[PDB]
């Protein structure tokens, strides 16, 4: 049963981490935030678009 | 420096901390997210500031406070002036 909730927990935690790392400042490049979150650029861009929508 | 400065470039304060810019911002990030010092750094032009945004209620409120202080001071002057004249031109 743990594998049923592991993916959703990971997604929620990703959202939390992204909001935490964006929070401390303002306008910034995407390369730095991708390096901080150690992910690619396209997926981070889509995640940001979904969050802002 | 946040107590005295208003807006400052990245490299100047990095030099004043004797350590690299990335270390500076990484060290102040956990400070600002802990809500102990307020700053909004910009990582495109290397300009950082403090200076919380201005609310309409505040501006004219401080204006009224300055008015209050002015009235109190101008009221206090006259008594001192009167006691100055009293010791010289009473007789």
């Amino acid at each position: 049963i743990i594998s049923t909730h592991l993916a959703k927990l990971y997604d929620n935690l990703l959202e939390q981490n992204l909001i935490r790392v964006i929070e401390p400042f303002s306008r910034v490049q995407i390369e730095h935030i991708s390096s901080l979150i150690k992910l690619s650029k396209a997926d981070v861009e889509r995640k940001l678009s979904q969050m802002i929508l | 420096m946040a107590k005295y400065y208003t807006r400052i470039t990245m490299k100047r304060m990095a030099q004043l901390l004797d350590l690299s810019v990335d270390e500076s911002e990484a060290f102040l990030s956990n400070l600002v997210v802990n809500k102990t010092i307020f700053a909004k750094v910009d990582r495109l032009a290397g300009i950082i500031n403090f200076q919380r945004p201005k609310d309409p209620n505040n501006l004219l409120n401080d204006w009224s406070q300055k008015l209050n202080s002015l009235m109190s001071l101008v009221n206090k002057t006259t008594h001192l002036i009167a006691k100055e004249e009293m010791i010289h031109n009473l007789q």
